[PDB]
């Protein structure tokens, strides 16, 4: 048995998500943890002293904004374990990573470790049946229907180009500079 | 009242009172602020089921975490 699978597409600056099948990523929410700066008082305020989402954009003078994945490659792991459970949270997607397979999204040329660890988390914090770790060029090149093409791509830390001829990558032509919008 | 008989100079018709004629906010209405009625039981309400966790706190003067966010918890 098998359930339609989630798209948890990364990014260094924006993480993208939403159900395959699809045809617009309906849960996009930037990929920094807020946390507040100040000394809470009131009775009634705020709670939770982790803030992603769109929370965190509303209360932005209140949170010390920091990225967790810089240049791709992810700093912090356990702030994104929030942040992915932010995602099957009961705000963006209200389901169990138990029940869908997930297609993540990486950065050619990164180190293993990252791999390594994301796979860790996918399969033993979320007990995921199923995951598959892809490139980005490729995946451009599905958006765009075509199968041939020079993907140049830059997000907000890693701009990088896969030249990709007839539905077949080049691993040794690819070229990667971690310097992009952030 | 026998202390007219008994002494000589106390005299009477004397009105013992000489007197007179016994004679017999709107700064709230301003336009600038926003005068707002303040209701104890509707505020009661709202902060009814708000809790605050005081576990491990500090306020004063005292270095040696980064911060210091007091009142961390709730329900």
């Amino acid at each position: 048995i098998a359930n339609q699978p989630v798209v948890i597409d990364n990014g260094s600056g924006v993480i993208k998500a939403g159900f395959a099948g699809d045809q617009i990523p309906k849960y996009c929410f930037p990929n920094y943890v807020g946390r507040p700066k100040h000394v809470r008082v009131m009775a009634g305020a705020l709670e939770g002293d982790i803030f992603i989402g769109p929370k965190a954009e509303e209360h932005r003078g209140l949170l010390s904004i920091r990225y967790p994945m810089e240049h791709g490659i992810v700093k912090d792991w356990n702030d994104m374990e929030r942040i992915w459970q932010y995602v099957y949270s009961k705000d963006q997607l209200q389901t169990f990573s138990e029940e869908h397979p997930v297609l993540l999204t990486e950065a050619p040329l990164n180190p293993r470790k990252n791999r390594e660890r994301a796979a860790e988390v996918f399969f033993e914090t979320f007990n995921v049946p199923a995951l598959f770790i892809s490139m980005q060029a490729v995946l451009s090149l599905y958006a765009t229907g075509r199968t041939t093409g020079v993907v140049l791509d830059s997000g907000d830390g890693v701009t990088h180009a896969v030249p990709i001829y007839e539905g077949f990558a080049m691993p040794h032509s690819i070229m990667r500079i971690d310097i992009a919008g952030r | 009242d026998p202390k007219y008989a008994d002494l000589p100079g106390i005299a009477r018709n004397e009105p013992d009172v000489y007197e007179t004629s016994d004679l017999p906010l709107e700064e709230l209405t301003s336009t600038s602020v926003e005068h707002i009625i303040v209701n104890p039981n509707a505020a009661y309400d709202k902060f009814k089921d708000k809790r605050v966790g005081t576990k491990g706190l500090d306020f004063s003067d005292r270095i040696g975490k980064t911060k210091r966010t007091g009142y961390e918890s709730g329900e």
